[PDB]
């Protein structure tokens, strides 16, 4: 079954270009389909971007034309895009997504619907640097417990670009996870925080470790939070 | 700014139907049956629900439908439910401009038993106290309506400085959620006998209070 | 006495769609049908004029050579008073016909994992095809009363529709890519012997 990933640089300076690709398995994009990208400035509408098919053939939008190019290569088999002379009407989630129709002679064909899309990456538009993340456990404590439920979490603290995602366990921590959006500080650098509720019994016992990821740097921080001294 | 025009919001009650209309021209919409309709649930990617006007993607539940009339396309959703609390963006094919979308449509479910905030506030980690930095954290959640007012306290007097407070935002549960940051340094922390967070929502205010050791 | 250039035709890397299906024209060499014949990779090698060994020592003013991938199930209907999707809306051999029909099935070529739709067929076409006639118009058929004006509807159909090849189909549904070679004689000297 396919599978779409959009990979990039998470952050990209004012009037340079931005350069995501996105690799495709599970079926040749040669094979047929067209294949396009779509964006989402954050908190905003949908725009769709460009298409293309395995031949190199490409339609694109009207208002960003003059600055961007899709390409293909069939042997990596994935599909790129550039978009050069960003401001921060740029700055947006950039999704690739897989056309409805595998005929790639249908009338408007890539510019219909998009069936299998990919899970977005993000670009941030900006001349700030990266900054890792740095990660603090929010200890249980009696003031967090409430009866039978008791409430630990991670501080995720300074970092940038957007965005961190938290996991907790691995995945097999996922029902009483809130993970809350970020505030953005006087400094410039992002900071949140994952709190999840946990059986009050077991704090001791158990094991909780939250694992932040912030893929604009290549962080990943997995850290255990204990009941406090 | 967007050349398909869609109502802002739109609501309806559970068990009930809801129709979301959107707007082009005869050059759009009305040209060409190249009409499609997406769900994006906060936070995740759209999910194809409708394509080619009335036509449903396998796994798209039988009680969304789509219709065109002219230059306005509709999609109905019958047998209204929480996990439709989303937002629902339309496209279509333009000739000339190529696959133009609609601004969206933010659709509520109007099931609003009013919540209560459930309060939580977190000290400075001992780790972050050994960085020279003091964060105290007031995490906020599962309160309807979305409307919530933050203040701290040191001691027991008012604390206007280095608190950042997110806007609430909408949870799986429809609920919603906020928190607020109080940024210290750490002799600060140890100055104070107690910091306190408190959250006014509906008149009445939960508060919660921290304090060294 | 240049050879004729079979090789850049049969064993040629892309293939046509069967709706439009290539011709390409030979002239002023020798070609040896006889190997051609005998190769046994060819599943498919039936002639309409003389036998293959005999046309070897006959000569032909021109030699046209049309290429497309279809259906195993399709095969039978390149030959000539054939009714079929194909031989209607796609690619009609006279009744006259005087030449070979070759075939050999391009699974491993030809079939991809999700389905290749790179290979149309014309579905839908208001009249039955005259024969070597090539049709590949994009109107959109109308099959009711309402009138189409040209925009894909209900009853208003793009024409053209995809063999999606699975290397995991059965035969009849496996693509195979053709060659049919007509020979034809002029009222001008000959260019193609054996
Ligand atoms: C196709 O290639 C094979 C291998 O190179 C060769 O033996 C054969 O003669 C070629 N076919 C033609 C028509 O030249």
């Amino acid at each position: 079954q396919v599978q779409l990933q959009e990979s990039g640089p998470g952050l990209v300076k004012p009037s340079e270009t931005l350069s995501l690709t996105c690799t495709v398995s599970g079926y040749s994009i040669s094979s047929g389909y067209y294949w396009g990208w779509i964006r989402q400035p954050p908190g905003k509408g949908l725009e769709w971007i460009g298409s293309i098919y395995h031949s190199g053939s490409t339609y694109y939008n009207p208002s960003l034309k003059t600055r961007v190019t899709i390409s293909v290569d069939t042997s990596k088999n994935q599909f790129s895009l550039k978009l050069s002379s960003v401001t921060a009407a740029d700055t947006a989630v950039y999704y690739c997504a897989r056309a409805v129709v595998g005929i790639v002679v249908v009338p408007a064909a890539g510019r219909r619907a998009f069936d299998i899309w990919g899970q977005g990456t993000m670009v941030t538009v900006s001349s700030a640097s990266t900054k890792g993340p740095s990660v603090f456990p929010l200890a249980p404590s009696s003031k967090s417990t409430s009866g039978g439920t008791a409430a630990l979490g991670c501080l995720v603290k300074d970092y940038f670009p957007e965005p961190v995602t938290v996991s907790w366990n691995s995945g097999a921590l996922t029902s009483g996870v809130h993970t809350f959006p970020a505030v953005l500080q006087s400094s410039g650098l992002y900071s949140l925080s994952s709190v999840v509720t946990v059986p009050s019994s077991s704090l001791g016992t158990q094991t909780y470790i939250c694992n932040v990821n912030h893929k604009p740097s290549n962080t990943k921080v997995d850290k255990k939070v204990e009941p406090k001294s | 700014q967007s050349a398909l025009t869609q109502p802002p919001s739109a609501s309806g009650s559970p068990g009930q139907s809801v129709t979301i209309s959107c707007t082009g021209t005869s050059s759009d919409v009305g040209g060409y049956n190249y009409v499609s309709w997406y769900q994006q649930h906060p936070g995740k990617a759209p999910k194809l629900m409708i394509y080619e006007v009335s036509k449903r993607p396998s796994g798209v539940p039988d009680r969304f439908s789509g219709s065109k009339s002219g230059n306005t396309a509709s999609l109905t959703v019958s047998g209204l439910q929480a996990e439709d609390e989303a937002d629902y963006y339309c496209s279509s094919y333009a000739g000339s401009n190529n696959l133009v979308f609609g601004g969206g449509t933010k659709l509520t479910v109007l099931g609003q038993p009013k919540a209560a905030p459930s309060v939580t506030l977190f000290p400075p980690s001992s780790e972050e106290l050994q960085a020279n930095k003091a964060t105290l954290v007031c995490l906020i959640s599962d309160f309807y309506p979305g409307a919530v007012t933050v203040a701290w306290k040191a001691d027991s007097s008012p604390v206007k400085a280095g608190v950042e407070t997110t806007t609430p935002s909408k949870q799986s549960n429809n609920k919603y959620a906020a928190s607020s940051y109080l940024s210290l340094t750490p002799e600060q922390w140890k100055s104070h006998r107690s910091y306190s967070c408190q959250v006014t929502h509906e008149g009445s205010t939960v508060e919660k209070t921290v304090a060294p050791t | 006495t240049n050879l004729c250039p079979f090789g850049e035709v049969f064993n040629a890397t892309r293939f046509a769609s069967v709706y439009a299906w290539n011709r390409k024209r030979i002239s002023n060499c020798v070609a040896d049908y006889s190997v051609l014949y005998n190769s046994a990779s060819f599943s498919t090698f039936k002639c309409y004029g003389v036998s293959p060994t005999k046309l070897n020592d006959l000569c032909f003013t021109n030699v046209y050579a049309d290429s497309f991938v279809i259906r195993g199930d399709e095969v039978r209907q390149i030959a000539p008073g054939q009714t079929g999707k194909i031989a209607d809306y796609n690619y009609k051999l006279p009744d006259d016909f005087t030449g070979c029909v070759i075939a050999w099935n391009s699974n491993n070529l030809d079939s991809k994992v999700g389905g290749n739709y790179n290979y149309l067929y014309r579905l839908f076409r208001k009249s039955n095809l005259k024969p070597f006639e090539r049709d590949i118009s994009t109107e959109i058929y109308q099959a009711g009363s309402t009138p189409c004006n040209g925009v894909e509807g209900f009853n208003c159909y793009f024409p053209l529709q995809s063999y999606g090849f699975q290397p995991t189909n059965g035969v009849g549904y496996q693509p195979y890519r053709v060659v049919v070679l007509s020979f034809e004689l002029l009222h001008a000297p000959a260019t193609v012997c054996g």
